[PDB]
Parts: C-alpha cells; structure tokens; sequence
DNA sequence: ATCAATATCCACCTGCAGATACTACCAAAAGTGTATTTGGAAACTGCTCCATCAAAAGGCATGTTCAGCTGATTCAGCTGAACATGCCTTTTGATGGAGCAGTTTCCAAATACACTTTTGGTAGTATCTGCAGGTGGATATTGAT
DNA sequence: ATCAATATCCACCTGCAGATACTACCAAAAGTGTATTTGGAAACTGCTCCATCAAAAGGCATGTTCAGCTGAATCAGCTGAACATGCCTTTTGATGGAGCAGTTTCCAAATACACTTTTGGTAGTATCTGCAGGTGGATATTGAT
C-alpha cells in the first residue's frame, strides 16, 4: 500500500523532451532510476565533505558546483555547470 | 559430411553473444549455489527472486569483464589460449589478490 | 501556487530533491539554490543519456528505449563511460569487440 | 546421479561467458579456475548482503540487500532498485 | 594557536600498553593519527548508510556492530566485535 | 565525576568521539552505546597495528617505532594489509620481494 | 611583482636514473630503453589529476595556498588515500 | 680491470632501494614540475612545503607500485625487461585506461 | 578456380507480454509568519612561503664496451575445437503459507539547556637519549682462471 | 676449487635533532543534573510473493578425430648494463619582506520551524501496441576439391 517514489516521469518528462516519438521499458527506467539516485548520492556526497572541510553548515549552489567539477568528466563537467546556472538564474528572477 | 575449421564456430559464438544480453548460466544450478553458500552465513533464508536475478547479473557481468582481462594477458604473452595464469594475473592486477 | 521546479525552467522535482539533501544528513541547513542546481544538473545528465539511448534504439529500427540502448549509449562515449566506469547496467551486454589477433589469416 | 552445485555451472556455460568476454580458445583447466573465482565472488557478495539481512531482522535476502552489497564491494549494480 | 586536537596521547598510553619500552616517532605518530581518523570515517560511515537503509534516524551500537563486521576482515572483526561489546556492556552497568 | 571512558574500561576518548559522530552529520541522533564501542573498536585496531610494529622496532634493532617499521607491521599481517589496502603510509618503502626468476643461475 | 620565470619542460628533471631508482624499489632488474618517457608521461597525467583536484579544493575555499590538506583530500578521492599529512 | 655481470649490480640495487624508504625524485626539480603544472591551472598559486612532500610521496608510491604490476606483466610475457607496453597492459587492467 | 553445405540476412506476419493512459485520492510540496543562525565585510596580526645568494657534493650526463636477452624461425607433439542426440536436468506454471510490511502503541532513551568541573592542547624552557653518519676492520660475495 | 677485488656487515663511538619532561595558563570541552520530547521496539496480522512440485521443455554429457597452437630449442643481432670520467645542479642554511591564512566583532540576509492550504505523484485500474518469434526465400560464407 504504501508509496513508493521514484524519479520515472521526470525521466519520461525528459525522455520527450528529447526524442518525442521514443518509448522506454520497465528495465531501461529501473537503470534510469539508479542513474539518477547514483549521481545523486555522489554528488550530495563531495558537497557534504567540501562543507565539512571549510566548517562551514550549509550546502549551497557552490558546493555543490564544486562537487560537479570534481565528479564529472570536462565536457559534461562544463555543460552541467552552465545548466546548473541558467536554473538558478531563471529560479531567482522569477518574482 | 561437412566440417568447420578449429576457430571458426568460436568466432561465430563471439559474434552472437556480444550481439545478445541473456544471462549464460542456467537458473536454477545458479540459484543452488546461491543458497548453498547463503548457507554458511545463516540457516533458513529466503531470497527475493529479484535478489537472486541481482546477483546473476552481477557475476556474469564480473566474468565477462575478468575474461576480456584475461584475453589480454593470453594475447600478451602471444598466445590466443586462455589459461589459469591469465586468469590469476589479471586478478593479481586489478588487486583482488596477492 | 507555482512549484520551484515550473519557476526553475525544470521537469525534475525541485521540492523533492530539497527534501532528500535535508534529510539525507549531508548537512546542517541547506541553501535554496543548491537543490535547483541539483536538480538541473541530474536533468541534465538524464537527457544526454536518453538523447544517446534515443539514437541507439533508432539506430537498431526500434521506438522503445531498452537498457542495451543504454548499455551501449554509455559504453560508446568517452566521458559517460568514464563516469559510469565501476557501474554494471542489468541486461546491457557488451560492445562488439574482437582482439585483431584473433581474427583469421587466410 | 548426484553431484556438487558448483559443477552445475557447467563447461559450456563458462564457454558461453568467455565468449561474450571475447574469447576465441580455452585451456581445459579455465572451467575449475573460474568456478573457485565465482566462488569467491559470491562468497563475498552474499556474505555483505546476509549481514544487510540480519541487520534488518528478516529471514529473506532482498535485493536492496544485494544491491547495497554490490555496492560496497565496488560492482555497483543499477536497475534492480537503489 | 587555534587548538589542533589528536589521537597522539590515547595512541601512547595503548603504545605503552602493548610495549613498555618502545618510543614513537612523530611522523610514525602522524600516520597513526591519520589510520584513527581513516577507520572512525569509514565506519561512521557504513552506519550512516546502513541507518538510512534501514529508515532509522539514530546510529546506536547495533549500527557500529553491523557497520564493523562489513568493514573488517574475518579475524581482526571477530575480536573487534567482542572489545566493542565488552565496553558498551560493562559501561551499562557502570551507573 | 568519572570519564566515560574509564566507565566503558577505555583508554581512548568516548566524550571526544561521541562528538565527532555529532559533527560529522552521519545521523540525526547518536545511541549512547555507538561512541563507547566505536572508541574501543578503535583502540583495538591501534594496538593491533602497535603491538606489530613494537615487534618490526624490535627486529631491526630500534627503541622508537618509525614509518618503515608501520609498514612492514601491516604488510606482514594480511588482515591489516587488506583492511589498509588502498592506503598509503609516507616513508614506509615496500617489502623486500624479487621475483624468483629475476635471480641468477638456474 | 617583478618578473617570476617560465617554467618550461619540468619533465625532464624526472630523470633517467631517479626513474630507475624507482623501478628498483619496484623489483624491476632490466629497463628498455623507452621505459623513461613512458614514465615520464603516466606520472605527468597522475600528477595533472591529482592536482587538478587540490586545486578545486583550494579554490573553493578561496586560498591562493594549496594545502597539504587539499591534496591530501584530493588524493582520497583519487582512491590513493594518503597517510602521514593530516586529515 | 674488474667487472660484475649483467645483472648483478641491478639485484644489489632492488635490495638497496627495497631496503630503505627515503624519496627517489630529487626534491627540487620535483618542486618545478608541481609549481608548472600546477601553474597551467592557475596563475599565482602558492603551496605549503608539506603539499609538495605530500605530492611527492603520492607520486612515488604510485610508480613504484606501477612498476612491480609492470614487472609482473613481463615476467608474464616470459621476458625480464619490462617495456611500455607492459606499463600499457597493467594501466589497462587497473581501469586506468 | 567450381560447387555444395550451411549460416545469415531480410521481408513480412501476428498474439500478447508489457507498455501507455486514465482516475482519484492524499502525503508532501508550497504558502505564510515568526524564530534562529550564519557567513561574511572590514580590520588586524604573525606566520609560512617566496626569493635569492653562496658554498659544496653528490649525483647526473656522456661515451665506450660487450654480455646475454629478445625475437625470429623451425617444428613435433599434445590438447582443445568440432561434432550428433536422448538422457536428464532445467524451465514452466500452479498453489499453499511464510514472513515482509502495514499500523498502532507507549516508555526507555534520546535531545535540550544551564550550570560545574576537568582535561588536553601549547608554549615556554629544560633536559635526555636514540640513532644517523662516520670510523676501521673482520667476514662475504662475485667472477676470472 | 683457489685467488683477488670489492661489497657487506657489524659493532663501537660522538654530535644533536627530535623526543620526552615539566610547568603552568586556560579555554574549550566533557560531565552533571533536571526538564522535555519521541524513535522505534513490540505485538498483531493482512496479503504478497516465495518454496515447492508436476508436467513440459530443450541444453548438455559424451567419445572420437585431427587441425593448429603451444612450448622447446636454436641462434644472430643488437639493446641495455656496467663503469669511467668530467662537472652542473641540487642541497643546505642562511636573511627579509609580504602576501595571506587565520581570527574576532557586528548584523543584514538567509535558512529553519510550526502551521495551513493546495496540488503533483502514486497505486490501482483500464486500454493499447511494439516487437519477439515465426516462416520463406535469396545470398553470403566457408571449406572441399
Ligand atoms: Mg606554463
């Protein structure tokens, strides 16, 4: 009965987004999923320790910039980055 | 009566399997030796079937990965012939042992 | 009521990814753009792969994404690759790969 | 007819394995080295997993258990969970 | 002069323990420090995962115990289990 | 006013690592029995490591246990040398190993 | 400030017998002769690497100092966690 | 005039370089290489002596260790002389390449 | 070369295992209004870090010499690849029930907060002691003969 | 074997850096003692989904045959080890200057927290279809001759 999330309809969201007229199977969202929780895990992990290491109590936008480039490989690093970004931008001039 | 070289099928059997994605070992002689060794750590378990698919994935795609090693260590040492010091070298590398 | 994720330009949870960095004991507080940051940079990274999935499935005369499409997505990118290098994916395979040594003369 | 669990991973089926790992010729005696390697690699996968079980005070492996084992051996798995 | 704590000061009363005559050297002292340090994170830290699995919020000496026989080889978390057990036991009954 | 570590039988700090689990954001609340069998896990561990070090100190002929004689401690005991096996300790050198076949004659 | 000299092929002061030095140390006996820059240029992509990272540690807590501290962070991310510098 | 074999003063160096712990890279031109690299990174950065000896340590272990994988992969091929591509197989093996 | 055996590719067909779609709650995001908490922005220290200069040795560069290792070549013998099939092991699908998971309860044990006490860190001076690096000089080890 | 060159060993011996020793200040812990909150163990039990097993399914054990691979043996060429010789660069240890880590004290902004609305996201249910297999026939590949 009771709920159990997943991140398998930002994941389709995206999936249009991308390629309009693709499906997906039930496996192929399940290794989706692990991406994401995967990614997720990593990168919340560098922020913590980057927190920790400059005494510092809070996780900001930096961290976990930071924890992008150390974790992920130039290009991706790069874009990443810059998607990153643009969100936060768009997120605060937006009244 | 018609016959294929020595190589020839082996390299058929090449093409197919890294064509396809199926497991490669059977189920449940897989699944036996799952619970047998189980065994050992604790009495009376039970295992999700989605466990043991898990695990089976798990194995095949480590065995898969130490046999492109070991293939590499066989053809290092100008041989086209798997052998156990292929095997043992390549673990010895990847520190999973000695 | 707008949701952070609309306001952020974004299809993945702003909201929920808040809620898992709090509650995944990562730090005391948690600032307010880092979880739309977060969130873009899992976006992000989710289209690249389906991009590339996307691609293989087309390429094999299919519609519907299986995980051989991101087996090989993956496997046939330096840099996912290396970011996935210690990551098996159920049911991908592998590469068609053979040493040239192994092929046969004549 | 009876015989050992580890025999049911049978010649063929390593066969099979080294082939989709790109394998042209095999020595005879790769089917006993690779039996004691998987072994091993399950030994070590089970016996984290178990430790998950009993941790969690069930009777029944699942595959989170398994997933997280994998895990922490450094064979982190996706798709079944996590 | 911001005070830099240390293992240093346990580590020699156990040095003298085990060995009565025998002296350590700072760097050998440094890298003593660093193992503490190094084993305290990692068991810490397969508690905080194995406490989140398992939807707890607290890390008690069940969540050690656990995190301990993961972490270490056979022997060494056979007699580390029992120290472990030993002092949590006799600090119970010691107020 | 007794030490908790004297309470638990421990020469290693209970207060001091019962703050650390705090501060290291690993769980919401801390059970008062992690920090008494986290510290003397701890302490075995270093007297485990002393006690073959004391012993390499020993052998070669030394009163003060240096870097090298940490190394050939935990090298030389493979339970240690797996558990500190992706660790490197400065100034510890290697164990003295030379292939048999690099040796002369036959 | 006034000037501060280019550094240029660094490299090569990884010198041929500091390179066999440390094959020794490595149980190594017989050395081909392409072994050094071979060498030279797997260590100069260890050393890009773990310094890159320290770097981003020094970085992002605003130094213009690189730490011990930072490489030896870096260094455990890297998994060749380092003893015997702090941490 | 007296000579040792092929061979001969190689294994007294393996027992010399085994035996003791101190660096094999000469300090400063290690120093350079560092302050180079790191300079491509970024101008105008500084570093503690104890980065450097930390990095120094860091590297040597790494070769070192490199090298007896390396050596293994040799003695592998039935040879004793270890060559790249030795230094080739045992990086790919390792998941560096 | 030619020629047959057999694998492989491609077009087309189709039932249904497995997607996609829809509904309808409702936990959990978002909105609102205080109640803390924090990371700087300025404003100073005392450091480590950089630079540089001189002296000195200790190790590096180079050229010569030839020992013995590598890689090419040949080859014989062993050892794994290929092969047909019914015996038997695994796969498949059907059915009790073990136990995971839902839910509620309640107190043993957790955090919180304000005192009180104690210890572990450093800094100032002082002493000490292990052993690094130097010295012969007695005991191997290696390689020519 | 025996002999000579030279590396190795070991043990004793003085200078001294690094270690141990107080001494003493003290600030930050750690401890102690109520007041307050609650996480999760305990106990009951619904209902998946797991072990078992009967019939249906199709992969593997086997023994023979010989193609071709591995390893042994031989050897010519040349690469890499050893060593002598000439001196550049690293090491060591000063000295000065300053660029900058590292603190401390005030707040303005930012984030948490308790309390209400207001959905977006899930499980349960209902349609819809991509494509896994099947066949049929053409063509490519391999191996014999
Ligand atoms: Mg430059």
């Amino acid at each position: 009965r009771s709920r159990k999330e997943s991140y398998s309809i930002y994941v389709y969201k995206v999936l249009k987004q991308v390629h309009p007229d693709t499906g997906i199977s039930s496996k192929a969202m399940g290794i989706m999923n692990s991406f994401v929780n995967d990614i997720f895990e990593r990168i919340a992990g560098e922020a913590s320790r980057l927190a920790h290491y400059n005494k510092r109590s809070t996780i900001t936008s930096r961290e976990i910039q930071t924890a992008v480039r150390l974790l992920l490989p130039g290009e991706l690093a790069k874009h990443a980055v810059s998607e990153g970004t643009k969100a936060v931008t768009k997120y605060t001039s937006a009244k | 009566p018609h016959r294929y070289r020595p190589g020839t099928v082996a390299l058929r059997e090449i093409r197919r399997y890294q064509k396809s994605t199926e497991l490669l070992i059977r189920k449940l002689p897989f699944q036996r030796l799952v619970r047998e060794i189980a065994q050992d750590f604790k009495t009376d378990l039970r295992f999700q079937s989605s466990a043991v698919m898990a695990l089976q994935e798990a194995c095949e795609a480590y065995l898969v990965g130490l046999f492109e090693d070991t293939n590499l260590c066989a053809i290092h040492a100008k041989r086209v012939t798997i052998m156990p010091k292929d095997i043992q070298l390549a673990r010895r590398i990847r520190g999973e042992r000695a | 009521a707008k949701t952070r994720s609309s306001r952020a330009g974004l299809q993945f949870p702003v909201g929920r990814v808040h809620r898992l960095l709090r509650k995944g004991n990562y730090s005391e507080r948690v600032g307010a753009g880092a979880p739309v940051y977060l969130a873009a940079v899992l976006e992000y990274l989710t289209a690249e792969i389906l991009e590339l999935a996307g691609n293989a499935a087309r390429d094999n005369k299919k519609t519907r994404i299986i995980p051989r499409h991101l087996q090989l997505a993956i496997r046939n990118d330096e840099e996912l690759n290396k970011l996935l290098g210690r990551v098996t994916i159920a049911q991908g395979g592998v590469l068609p790969n053979i040493q040239a040594v192994l092929l046969p003369k004549k | 007819v009876l015989r050992d669990n580890i025999q049911g991973i049978t010649k063929p089926a390593i066969r099979r394995l080294a082939r989709r790992g790109g394998v042209k010729r095999i020595s005879g005696l790769i089917y006993e080295e690779t039996r004691g390697v998987l072994k091993v690699f399950l030994e070590n996968v089970i016996r984290d997993a178990v430790t998950y079980t009993e941790h969690a005070k069930r009777k029944t492996v699942t595959a989170m258990d398994v997933v997280y084992a994998l895990k922490r051996q450094g064979r982190t798995l996706y798709g079944f969970g996590g």
